[PDB]
């Protein structure tokens, strides 16, 4: 759980 | 080194045309979409300027008069800024830093509301900066979902398969002013960045170099910029900006520029070079592996850092805390 907890990434871009 | 024109035509541009900056680069390498090597570069997640992909041929021939006559009556994002460099921010996020003052502001407008605004600051002379930055939508006329349509989906689609990544999430419009800057910042998506009208010079680092860039907190309203003046450096704050290296490149009319997610990037429309259009795909990154290997790669360790950051925003009931609580845990103890 952790590890896939803090590698898990947002969608964020640009503006 | 510029590149000749077919037709004779002299070269598209040269250095003069440039920003000059305190780090050396290095030429990313611009290839054919069929050379196994562009390939290979893409699967490794390593930037590659692609010259033949026909990605979106049929948008070769938008101007300004072209399309406000065709891009229907939407409303457009456009930018304003008082410099060349046009620093952007969430507004969102701008409750929980009080003492940030904008340095550029959003404004919605019609196309023609938009060219217009253009048209007069040439015919003044003056001196304000204008960047028209907006996603592709239902509103537009016949003609451009034509253009749209005629993109090469079927090259873009494989790569997309190939590279087990998610959906498409957008696509931005970028109509810009000459000698407009977009600072260094980096994106969560893998980037198709597709060249229209005009010539864009691009800087990009890799995420190792998270160390020499320092972007902003990440409940920062600048959140994944640098926080580092490319035109004016501080090196007592930031040291390690001089241990930078970028890998460039200068993009035209049928180049597509693949920028791998979490790579910084630092865009600029050629000084005396006329308005840039530039259409870009963004594509949600590949999922988590079901087994991680070790060591973790330099963008695993960016979404380890950007989620401790979040996490203790939230745990602490206030994003102010996390600096003090991060220096608590280090001085004396890890430094
Ligand atoms: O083209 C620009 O000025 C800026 N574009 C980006 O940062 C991007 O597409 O991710
Ligand atoms: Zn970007």
């Amino acid at each position: 759980e952790v590890v896939k907890l803090l590698l898990e990434h947002g969608a964020d871009v640009x503006a | 080194e510029p590149r000749e024109e077919a037709g004779a035509l002299g070269p598209a541009w040269d250095e003069s045309q440039l920003r000059s900056y305190s780090f050396p680069t290095r030429p990313i390498p611009r290839l054919s979409q069929s050379d196994p090597r562009a390939e290979e570069l893409i699967e490794n997640e390593e930037p590659v300027v692609l010259t033949d992909t026909n990605l979106v041929y049929p948008a070769l021939k938008w101007d300004l008069e072209y399309l406000q006559e065709n891009i229907g009556n939407g409303d457009f994002s456009v930018y304003s800024a008082s410099t060349h460099k046009f620093l952007y921010y969430d507004e969102k996020k701008m409750a929980n830093f009080q003492n940030f003052k904008p340095r550029s502001n959003r404004e919605e407008m019609k196309f023609h509301e938009f060219v217009e605004k253009l048209q007069d600051i040439q015919q003044r002379g003056g001196e304000e900066r204008l960047y028209l930055q907006q996603t592709l939508n239902d509103t537009v006329g016949r003609k451009i979902v034509m253009d749209f349509l005629g993109f090469n989906w079927n090259w873009i689609n494989k790569q997309q398969g190939k590279r087990g990544w998610g959906q498409l999430t957008s696509n931005l419009l970028l109509i810009g002013m000459e000698g407009n800057v977009t600072p260094a910042h980096y994106d969560e998506q893998q980037n198709f960045f597709a060249q229209i009208k005009g010539y864009k010079r691009c800087i990009l680092f890799p995420p190792d170099q998270f160390e020499c860039l320092y972007p902003y907190p990440v409940h920062h309203p600048c959140d994944r910029q640098s926080q580092v003046d490319f035109d004016n450096p501080d090196y007592e704050r930031f040291p390690n900006f001089q241990n930078v290296v970028g890998y460039e490149t200068v993009v035209g009319p049928g180049d597509v520029l693949y920028i791998p997610m979490y790579w910084w990037h630092h865009i600029e429309s050629l000084l005396n070079g006329g308005i840039t259009i530039t259409v870009n795909f963004w594509y949600k990154g590949a999922p988590t592996p079901k087994r991680i290997e070790y060591p973790l790669k330099a963008h695993q360790k960016v979404a380890i850092m950007r989620n401790i950051e979040k996490m203790l925003g939230e745990a602490l009931g206030n994003p102010q805390e996390v600096g003090p609580l991060l220096n608590t845990m280090i001085k004396g103890r890890y430094n």
